């Protein structure tokens, strides 16, 4: 008697499987703050709930009532594999939420070294301010962040290069 | 067994 989001939350694939046999548009049904099966399996890092998802249908677009994305739920939480399965579908990648953050943001945040060098990798923007007055290196270093940082800086040299 | 909604943080409290 779990919905469809709380199984998507807690992994129970099996289950989410049988639930959405129909193969109809239950996939990408928001629940009452418009997060999508897809945004609850991103944000507990359910990564095989992830891929099963997508290759059933679900749109990885889909924007919640606050405009929080399965990308920036995943990168919250740390979980570089998710980001990555979320880019290779082309998700927008500076996606700002009315929370005044991105994806690039939330990763710089939770210090997860290894979703900022996805992000960057993928080409996210760090030139422009946060609502908050904070670009991503200067959120780095306001939280002394400093292996965050380096990743930073590796990028932004490899930027004024075209050869 | 019910599991708290996706959440996104506060990025720049405690901070200027």
């Amino acid at each position: 008697s779990l919905s469809i989001h709380q199984l998507a939350a807690q992994g129970e694939l099996d289950q989410l499987k049988e639930h959405l046999r129909k193969g109809d548009n239950l996939v990408n049904k928001p629940d009452e703050r418009g997060f999508t099966p897809l945004i609850w399996a991103s944000a507990f890092g359910e990564i095989e709930t992830v891929r099963f998802l997508l290759e059933w249908g679900a749109d990885p677009h889909i924007l919640a009532k606050e405009r929080e994305s399965a990308l920036s739920l995943a990168s919250t939480g740390g979980y570089t594999d998710i980001v990555g399965l979320l880019l290779e579908r082309d998700v927008d990648i500076n996606i700002y939420d009315w929370n005044g953050g991105t994806p690039l943001l939330y990763a710089v945040h939770g210090n997860h070294v290894k979703c900022v060098e996805a992000l960057l990798a993928r080409g996210a923007d760090l030139t422009t301010e946060a609502d908050s007055g904070y670009t991503p290196m200067d959120l780095a270093v306001a939280l002394g962040y400093r292996k965050v940082q380096q990743v930073i800086e590796n990028h932004i040299l490899k930027l004024f290069q075209s050869n | 067994p019910l599991y708290t909604s996706p959440s996104l943080p506060n990025i720049t409290l405690g901070l200027p």
